[PDB]
């Protein structure tokens, strides 16, 4: 297939920016949940 | 110089098909025998061997001596 | 206009849109519950609770990958886009009940939701056999909600069947027979028959649950002259057909890829796929028995249920050779999609090889209700269904959206989750072997080393699936716009531009009959 | 033991249904009920393609029984060939609008 | 301008609300059965009834009033209605498939045998046969309506369809007697578990054709079909064929064969 | 099916057509290269001829090109179709792609 | 039992199990073979410049891949089925013991002459004696004479559960109101485990099968001390 | 009169998995068999046989269960 | 030269090495000195120049073959990446450890273990083939 | 009529990536938190 | 009676830009509006039951 | 022109390659997993009974 | 078979007209005049309480809990018996 070069560039900052927030999206609340088990558990 | 040599210029693909598929039938036939050795004889022979001699008595007294059953000390 | 557009819509694109949203994610709520698992298996002793948080987890991991992430995906998503564009029809025979079909799925999946959050949830396997799933063993409203959330899917199915078979039959060209529609659209006019006989006697046997559950029928409870095993059969009659529909779209979507990036004009043996597909439907309604291998069937039962499920190898195997003749000769190009076809040909080949171990009822003694099974069926499922959606979605994405994906980002997300799925499951063939149950949330010691590298693998996946989400918003981000596809000659649904008009196919194509 | 009272299409059949019938009775086809019939297909004796609008596109099924249709657009001009035999395509546009 | 004969339809709400109400009827059901309320349920069963209402009437106004029904489109609806019959077949079947299981191998709590110990069928040559030459005699007036259609005589088919519907309410309240009169009950067992959920889920199919014939006897007073063009009639037809002939199923099966 | 001389005679005998229009001659090489073969040198000869009635040089280039592309790994086959063209290519002025550089990545 | 990092069946106690492990190495050689063909082929197709692209005639090369399935079908079916009709076979028991599933544990009635019945429950973590198994020990184990025919017939009184072990050939359903038949015969003395085998609640994983194969005249004896 | 009774045998009426049957006919039959001898003056160690076959094939839960609908009135086989 | 999004109905070039001679010509529009070379074009290309000859290539086509087939270092990133993202799940594995993870049971201490292995040879566990068949019974020893 | 092109034929806006990046990370983010908020609810109350 | 399906067609014909669901009327839209409300009203309420459902009562 | 991977491509593949090995074995060896390998070859037998 | 009827000129309303009112409606008249005839009463059996019948293992959801749907007092006794 052949495109056109991208109309709103998206550089190497800008990806590590939305990889990051993308990985912590689903990292971080699943993390919370996990990490507190235990006083849910024994609660 | 000299001229080169008309190479074959026709069936390529087909002939390279062709040689690839015998090797790989050559090659499984290869393998069963491996197999058949390797994997399937071998496990006739251990188990055969295992109970040629086995003394099941001697089996379960050698067992009962080391303590492991409910219902025989 | 956004509530006309996407909340009335008569748009057959605009609801594969729609489809395609819903199941993404189905499939982040599936993956979640498949981790969960993992996490509870990752070592020896107890992480969440006793076994019924663990089922409970299991069975909504089970109901949320087929019937909201697969499903909707291939036949609503797919189907949808694809299937008029792919014969030049202007839209779906009844466009207005193709919408219905989509808007029953929220409230299906709010109705699984729903039985999770009540009581103690519906511990009961995505097969929900009584007794465990009857009154007494599972008391209050999760497992009715989980009926009855069925219900509401079975209906969102049966009539996309309707649609599906309606359009394809009625709304070629007229110059057009059956035997020149593609591939694609030959496997989801199969699975769509599939769908309208299956689905109503599932609906029939969780009826029958539903009534020993609220009103006093025994229909599965001997005191009142009722069979358990009636359930069983009622439900895997519905159960290897839906095997066959999770699996038939992706064959065609396999087809289209593969000639598409052999940079062939058509699929190796056309007729030849055409008759698998239609044998492979008809021997799937013949087998369900071999669910059942250890209930105390008749030996000459046994026997039978073995040889018909065998027969199925003959004409799925004339489906894999006929894709490797497809490539013989090709101009390879080594696209993201093709690794994503490459992968599904080996790895679905060695799935249905071990459904054939599977299918001999003297070893299914052994193996059965153990981990060989479930090392079969993903297989069969994670690199296999989900491999040719995977391949679909980066093929098509460009023609439903208009934009290019990164390709090496693709690439990059092929090989983590080709290590994860292999990483995990391989090893379930050995805990198999050796004994390990299904639906376990704890193992005897030695079973450790294989759990433990099985859950490793599903955290590779795991990091692929965020990745995922990453590359797809990357591209919406970029707005690379597409210029030409290549081989649009044998490709009518690239013809229209990317992506096509809202309308397409207002005027009809013109098919001499020469 | 009969009388009428039950309306025909000729006095009730309305919108496109109604165009259907009536172009069907004077032997005519603008909205794409029949399959036409292919003429040789040389640039002396071209398939004409009629289309409404500037172009159409035009599935080739080369050879009687192929399963394969090789698809492409057909512009207002000059014949084209279809990719794959090169049986010649014209266009003949417009109108429909009586 | 399209130069297809296929119909695009106006973007509607009717989709949303059936499947709201398709929510609504079963969170309701849920509610009834685990937290003693009706509510959902009626509020359910209310837009559901609105929904077919609304959703039915636009399909008379796009085809009757709008003429977007050309030959192309009726044979897709043929098609629909075809598949729809066969979809309903299968399900009846999973309900003969319970049946013939458990009274072809009637377990020990049953006494061994069939009938169980303890039930008394209802005769069947009495009611249940009267009800059989009830719907047997539906079918030929429901084609002597089809015939005085086609033949363009509206009273011999306002008066046919009429008797047709006739039949229909009769069987309903037969029926709703011999349900009444019954000596045993839907927690009667297995035997009363196959006996009313399989009559009681073909009386539901009975009342809604005996509805959908209605609903043409009205379209047809109101004129709306031709001699030529009358598909919602054709698919009552068909429907009502299929009603009787899962009676004759289950007449055959349960009432005679299991008794 | 037919020999392999009487597949290579209709070939020749399609390009050598002398009013061969530029439709056909792509055409005719977009079809030849998906058989399994490198084409003939005479066939090669006919196609380049037609390329000079069609006063179209750079598709006589392109031509050399898929003649090397067509032999993938068998590196023996295009020298010695070139050396068979030699006579055709120094009488119509046709330089090879690689004494045009265009071998160059 | 299983032993850490197994990677195949756990060894026949049983003439029937040694059967199905000879069955299982012929299967399992046919999966490899096709599997690695199916690869290698792939690789083939894959790594060549050379082309073909043009029309491919298939019904040839389609009767290669029909026929050579069915045949490697008839010779998996063939042993397969020999087995299955094998285990079938008429043998005359010596012994009845029914086993009846429970939420969750297993009771136990040998009652071919007396009243004989217990329960078998998983020994819990915290009491394992130094050695024992972890989730595998019950405290009343199935003990049954070797060397000869048995029959174990398997039901339930609540839910489903599935009675099974492994190195036995064994997996017979326990369904409520249904009487299930297996055989079960051991070639050897000692101890061999199993675990429920259909779910069944919130203690599916932890109610275990262990059987005792002793001599008869240990059998007899732990059977009258049992009364 | 044939006795070292062991288990029961093989009956060819019940040669499958599933033996509910076995159990159930030979209960009926040890039943019919006692209420036979009870009335008609005569013993009924005739019976012997069937009750042997019952107690060795069916589950003590079942036995009980019928015992107790044979006394109540509710046992819903013909004895 | 310049690809626009509402040509998509018009033949279009491609560059493939199975379809050498596309559709279009690569340029179309010609400027005054490309005009003189497509009539020079027309007499003998034995009078044209290697410069003049590339120009008319490069007319009619994009790429070369050698231009359109060659290799890229894609590979490096592709594994590269994967290796890294790979490694980043066993950041995700470490942390699940630490801070979810509980003790393991009592029955993997070593003393435990050592146990549990004499009382499965006392059992002979697998004494065919998997298990005890390993052990050397006789100089009481794993047998090499 | 609707807008048709890239970018307008979606029920969501593309316009501002980083607002879509937001309304992304909502869309995957709440179907992946679900199922361990559903869990932690069924162990809080028993 | 009489056919007066003439009149019927000229109104659902006339070029008012109305969707099919509202052309005959104000009252096709009360009616609309009675079903949406029901609809959405209900759909609420389910969630306040399920929610209400999904902890212990004691 | 050099692309992405002609400028970055042998830092990327040699980085990932080593993160990839030194994270790994450290996750297996350094924090407590229990992989519960065979005993054979490796534990000495003790008296339990 | 051909049942015994004859016709078959052509397939018309008048046809099935005849059909209608000269077999089919007469059968239901035949039919009803049995069945209306054989009804009034039957003798209610003895109750007994067999566990395969009047099962409950969970209440109704109206009424009392224990009354089934369509309840008769006169031939549908309830666990413990008939209405007194
Ligand atoms: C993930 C970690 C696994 C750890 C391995 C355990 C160590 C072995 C001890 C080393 C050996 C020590 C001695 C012990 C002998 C015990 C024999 C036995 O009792 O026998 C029973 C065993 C015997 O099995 C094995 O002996 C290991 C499997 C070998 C299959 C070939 C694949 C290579 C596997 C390894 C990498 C996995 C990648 C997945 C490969 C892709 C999916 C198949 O259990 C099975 O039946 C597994 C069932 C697998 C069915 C799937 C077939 C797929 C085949 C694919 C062919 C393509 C070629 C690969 C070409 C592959 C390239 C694509
Ligand atoms: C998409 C999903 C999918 C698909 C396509 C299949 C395909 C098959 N499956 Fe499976 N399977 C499941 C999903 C699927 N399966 C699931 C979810 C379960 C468990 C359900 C539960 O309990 O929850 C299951 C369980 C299941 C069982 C029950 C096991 C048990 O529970 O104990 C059996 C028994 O026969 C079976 C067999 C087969 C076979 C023969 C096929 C065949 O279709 C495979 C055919 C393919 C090939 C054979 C490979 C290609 C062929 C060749 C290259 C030709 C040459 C090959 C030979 C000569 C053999 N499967
Ligand atoms: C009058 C003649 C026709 C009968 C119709 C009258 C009312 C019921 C409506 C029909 C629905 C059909 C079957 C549903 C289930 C059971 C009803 C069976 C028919 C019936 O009405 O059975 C009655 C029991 O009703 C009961 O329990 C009543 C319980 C009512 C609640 C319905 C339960 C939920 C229904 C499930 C719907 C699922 C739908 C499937 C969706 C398919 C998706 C693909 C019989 O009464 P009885 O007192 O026990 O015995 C007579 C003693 N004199
Ligand atoms: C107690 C009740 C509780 C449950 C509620 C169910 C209630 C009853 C509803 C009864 C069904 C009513 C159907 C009315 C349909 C009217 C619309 C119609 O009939 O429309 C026709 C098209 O057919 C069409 O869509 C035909 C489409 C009709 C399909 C309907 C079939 C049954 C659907 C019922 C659902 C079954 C549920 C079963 C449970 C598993 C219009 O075309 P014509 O007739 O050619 O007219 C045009 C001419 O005038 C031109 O000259
Ligand atoms: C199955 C998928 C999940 C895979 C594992 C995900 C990896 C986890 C990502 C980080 O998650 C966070 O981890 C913190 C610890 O690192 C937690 O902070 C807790 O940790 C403390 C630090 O000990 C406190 O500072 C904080 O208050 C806090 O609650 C925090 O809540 C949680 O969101
Ligand atoms: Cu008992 Cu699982
Ligand atoms: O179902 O396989
Ligand atoms: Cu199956
Ligand atoms: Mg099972
Ligand atoms: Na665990
Ligand atoms: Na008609
Ligand atoms: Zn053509």
């Amino acid at each position: 297939i052949t495109a056109k070069p991208a109309k709103t560039p998206t550089s190497p900052k800008e990806q590590a920016i939305g990889l990051s927030v993308t990985f912590l999206s689903f990292l971080l609340p699943a993390g919370w949940v996990l990490y507190h088990l235990d006083n849910y558990k024994k609660s | 110089s000299t001229a080169l040599a008309k190479p074959q210029m026709r069936g390529l693909l087909a002939r390279r098909l062709r040689f690839h598929i015998v090797g790989a039938f050559m090659v499984s036939l290869g393998f069963a025998t491996f197999y058949k050795f390797a994997v399937a004889e071998k496990r006739k022979k251990a188990y055969a061997d295992f109970y040629r001699n086995y003394d099941s008595m001697k089996d379960f007294e050698e067992m009962r001596k080391a303590g492991i059953f409910q219902s025989a000390k | 206009m956004f509530i006309n557009r996407w909340l009335f819509s008569t748009n057959h694109k605009d609801i594969g849109t729609l489809y395609l949203l819903f199941g993404a994610w189905a499939g982040m709520v599936g993956t979640a519950l498949s981790l969960l698992i993992r996490a509870e298996l990752g070592q020896p002793g107890t992480l969440l609770g006793d076994d019924q948080i663990y089922n409970v987890v299991v069975t909504a991991h089970a109901f949320v990958m087929i019937f909201f992430m697969v499903m909707p995906i291939m036949i609503g998503g797919f189907g949808n886009w694809l299937v008029p564009l792919m014969i030049g029809a202007p839209d779906m025979a009844f466009p207005r009940m193709n919408n219905m079909s989509f808007w029953l799925l929220p409230p299906s999946f709010l109705l699984l939701l729903a039985s999770s959050m009540v009581e103690a949830g519906a511990g009961t396997g995505w097969t929900v056999y009584p007794p465990l799933a009857g009154n007494l063993a599972h008391a209050g409203a999760s497992v009715d909600l989980t009926i009855f959330s069925l219900h509401l899917a079975g209906v969102s199915s049966i009539l996309g069947a309707i649609n599906f078979i309606t359009t394809i039959i009625n709304m070629k060209p007229p110059a057009m027979s059956q035997y020149q529609t593609p591939l694609f659209v030959w496997s989801v006019m199969i699975t769509a028959v599939l769908l309208l006989l299956s689905l109503p006697v599932l609906a029939a046997g969780i009826t029958m649950l539903l009534t020993d559950r609220n009103l006093n029928t025994t229909f599965f409870d001997p005191a009142g002259g009722g069979d358990p095993i009636l359930y069983q059969h009622l439900f895997w009659f519905f159960g290897h057909p839906e095997v066959y529909i999770l699996i038939l779209p992706g064959f065609g979507m396999i087809s289209h890829i593969v000639t598409y990036y052999s940079g062939k004009k058509e699929p190796f043996g056309y007729m030849g796929m055409v008759w698998a597909m239609m044998s492979i439907g008809f021997l799937g309604f013949i087998v369900w028995a071999h669910h059942m291998f250890t209930v105390g069937m008749d030996v000459d039962t046994r026997a039978y249920f073995t040889s018909a499920t065998m027969i199925i190898a003959i004409p799925t195997g004339v489906k894999v050779f006929s894709w490797l003749a497809t490539l013989h000769g090709g101009n390879i190009k080594w696209s993201p999609a093709m690794m994503w076809a490459l992968g599904f040909i080996f790895l679905f080949t060695v799935g249905g090889l071990t459904g054939i171990v599977l299918a001999n009822s003297s070893l299914d003694i052994v193996l059965h209700d153990t981990y060989y099974v479930v090392a079969h069926f993903h297989y069969v499922l994670s690199m296999g269904a989900v491999f040719a959606i995977m391949g679909g979605f980066v093929h098509w994405f460009p023609l439903f959206s208009g934009y290019t994906l990164n390709d090496t980002w693709a690439k990059i997300h092929f090989a983590i989750m080709f290590v994860g799925v292999n990483m995990t499951f391989f090893p379930q063939h050995f805990l198999g072997l050796s004994g390990m149950p299904r639906r376990y949330s704890d193992y005897p010691d030695a079973y450790t080393m294989w759990n433990t590298i099985s859950s490793m693998g599903s955290f590779i996946s795991l990091t692929a699936v965020m990745l995922m989400v990453f590359i797809i918003w990357e591209a919406f981000a970029s707005k690379r716009e597409v210029l030409t596809v290549d081989l649009t000659t044998t490709n009518l649904e690239w013809l229209n531009g990317c992506p096509p008009p809202y309308h397409t196919f207002e005027e009809p194509t013109y098919v001499n009959l020469k | 033991a009969s009388g009428g009272g039950v309306p025909t299409d000729e006095e009730q059949a309305t919108g496109l249904e109604r165009e259907v019938m009536l172009a069907a009775r004077k032997g005519q086809d603008p909205y794409n009920i029949l399959a036409p019939k292919a003429t040789s297909g040389t640039k002396e004796d071209p398939n004409l393609v009629p289309s409404i609008t500037n172009k159409r596109i035009v599935g080739c099924i080369c050879e009687e029984d192929n399963s394969t249709v090789i698809w492409f657009w057909l512009h207002k001009g000059e014949a084209q060939r279809c990719p794959s035999c090169g049986t010649h395509y014209k266009l003949v546009p417009h109108q429909l609008a009586h | 301008h399209q130069t297809h004969a296929y119909h695009m339809v106006n973007p509607s709400p009717w989709p949303l609300t059936g499947a709201l109400s398709a929510l609504l009827m079963t969170s309701g059901l849920t509610m009834w059965f685990h937290f003693n309320s009706m509510t959902l349920l009626m509020i359910g069963l209310t837009t559901n009834m609105l929904t077919m209402y609304q959703w039915w009437r636009d399909v008379i106004r796009e085809s009757t009033f709008q003429g977007h029904h050309t030959p192309a489109v009726q044979k897709g609806l043929r098609y629909g209605m075809i598949l729809f019959i066969i979809s309903e077949v299968l399900f009846f079947t999973g309900f003969f498939w319970a049946f013939y299981h458990s009274s072809l191998a009637p377990t020990p709590e049953l006494g061994g045998c069939w009938p169980p110990t303890g039930i008394h069928p209802l005769n069947p040559l009495e009611v249940p046969l009267l009800n059989t030459s009830v719907l047997l005699a539906s079918g030929v007036s429901i084609t002597w309506a089809h015939h005085s259609l086609m033949e363009g005589d509206r009273k011999h088919m306002l008066q046919a369809l009429f008797i047709t519907i006739t039949l229909g309410v009769y069987f309903t309240l037969l029926q709703a007697s011999e349900y009444y009169e019954a000596p045993f009950t839907i927690s009667d067992g297995v035997y009363g578990s196959t006996f009313f959920v399989a009559t009681g889920f073909h009386g539901l199919h009975v009342i809604i054709g005996s509805t959908f014939l209605i609903v043409c006897f009205f379209r047809q007073l109101k004129f709306h079909f031709t001699s030529n063009h009358h598909f919602g009639f054709e698919a009552a037809a068909w429907y009502w064929h299929f009603v009787d002939v899962v009676w004759l199923f289950l007449y055959v099966s349960i009432y005679w064969w299991g008794s | 099916h037919e020999t392999d001389e009487e597949f290579d005679a209709r070939w020749v005998t399609y390009f050598n057509k002398p009013d061969i229009d530029a439709w056909e001659l792509r055409k005719g090489m977009n079809t030849l290269v998906g058989y399994d073969l490198v084409p003939e040198p005479k066939i090669i000869d006919a196609a380049l001829r037609a390329c000079r009635r069609l006063n179209d040089f750079a598709s006589a280039v392109r031509i050399l090109e898929v003649v090397k592309d067509k032999a993938g790994p068998h590196k023996e086959i295009y020298p010695y179709v070139i050396q068979e063209l030699r006579p055709t290519l120094n009488e119509l002025g046709i330089s090879t792609p690689e004494e045009l550089g265009l071998d160059k990545v | 039992m299983a032993y850490p990092m197994q990677l195949g069946f756990q060894d026949a106690t049983s003439p029937i199990m040694e059967e199905l492990l000879h069955f299982h190495d012929h299967t399992l050689m046919i999966v490899f073979l096709i599997s690695s063909l199916v690869l290698y082929i792939i690789s083939l197709m894959l790594t060549t410049k050379l082309t073909h692209t043009s029309t491919m005639d298939a019904q040839e090369v389609e009767t290669i891949w029909t026929i050579l399935p069915a045949i490697i079908l008839i010779l998996i079916a063939l042993p397969s089925l020999r087995i299955l009709y094998m285990m079938d076979e008429i043998n005359n028991p010596s012994l009845t013991v029914k086993t009846m599933g429970h939420q969750w544990y297993w009771s136990y009635e040998y009652t071919d002459y007396e009243d004989l019945s217990f329960d078998s429950y998983m020994i819990p973590t915290s009491e394992l004696k130094p050695g024992e198994l972890r989730l595998l020990e019950v405290d009343n184990r199935v003990v049954l004479p070797m060397e000869m025919t048995i029959r174990m017939l398997v039901s339930s009184e609540d839910v489903l559960h599935s009675w099974a072990v492994p190195s036995l050939g064994l997996k017979t359903d326990a369904i409520p109101g249904r009487l299930n038949q297996t055989t079960l015969m051991s070639s050897r003395p000692g101890l061999y485990y199993g675990q429920c085998s259909e779910i069944c609640g919130s203690n599916h994983s932890f109610m275990p099968i262990v059987l005792e194969l002793v001599p008869l005249k240990y059998f007899e004896k732990w059977s009258a001390s049992m009364l | 009169k044939i006795k070292n009774y062991q288990t029961a045998p093989f009956d060819s009426r019940f040669p499958n998995q599933n033996q509910t049957r076995n159990c159930w006919q030979n209960y009926l039959d040890f039943h019919r068999c006692e209420k036979a001898m009870t009335a008609k003056g005569g013993d009924v160690s005739v019976c012997e046989w069937y009750r042997r076959v019952y107690k060795s094939l069916c589950p003590i839960s079942w036995v009980s269960t019928w015992d107790d609908r044979r006394a109540e009135g509710t046992f819903p086989g013909k004895i | 030269s310049v690809v626009k999004s509402e040509d998509y109905a018009l033949p279009s070039y491609v560059d493939r090495r199975d379809y050498p001679l596309p559709d279009v010509a690569h340029v179309k529009n010609l400027s005054a000195s490309q005009k003189a070379l497509k009539e020079k074009e027309k007499a003998s290309w034995s009078s044209l120049s290697i410069d003049e000859k590339v120009e008319l290539y490069r007319l009619k086509f994009k790429e070369s073959f050698a231009e359109m087939n060659r290799s890229t270092n894609e590979w490096k990133t592709v594994v590269g990446a994967a290796m890294f993202f790979i490694g980043f799940t066993a950041l995700l594995l470490i942390w699940e450890k630490h801070y979810v993870y509980g003790p393991i049971p009592h029955t993997f201490e070593e003393e435990w273990v050592a146990k549990q292995t004499k009382r499965m040879l006392d059992m002979k566990v697998a004494p065919i083939q998997g298990f005890s068949a390993k052990w050397d019974y006789d100089k009481n020893e794993w047998k090499k | 009529h609707y807008e048709e092109g890239p970018g307008k034929n979606i029920p969501f806006s593309v316009e501002n990536k980083w607002r879509l990046l937001a309304m992304m990370t909502l869309f995957f983010g709440s179907g992946f938190a679900a199922p361990f908020f559903i869990v932690r609810h069924q162990l809080l109350k028993k | 009676f009489e056919n007066r399906v003439a009149e019927k067609q000229k109104l659902f014909q006339e070029d008012n830009g109305l969707p099919v669901h509202l052309k005959g009327g104000a009252t096709d839209n009360i009616l609309y509006r009675v079903t949406m409300t029901l609809c959405l009203g209900g759909t609420l309420y389910s969630l306040y039951c399920l929610g209400w459902a999904s902890f212990p009562h004691k | 022109a050099p692309d992405f991977h002609d400028k970055y491509g042998n830092a990327v593949l040699a980085s990932g390659a080593t993160f990839c090995v030194a994270v790994w074995v450290y996750m297996a060896t350094q924090i407590g997993i229990e992989w519960n390998p065979s005993p054979v070859g490796r534990v000495t037998p003790k008296e339990w009974r | 078979a051909s049942a015994a009827k004859g016709d078959h000129g052509g397939t018309g309303a008048r046809t099935w007209r005849f059909l209608t009112f000269g077999l089919a409606l007469p059968s239901v008249a035949l039919c009803t005049l049995n069945s209306w005839l054989h009804s009034g009463h039957r003798e209610r059996p003895a109750f007994i309480p067999y566990h395969h019948l009047r099962i409950r293992t969970k209440p109704f959801s109206w009424g009392d809990g224990n009354h089934t749907f369509f309840h008769n007092p006169r031939v549908n006794p309830l666990p413990t018996g008939y209405e007194k």
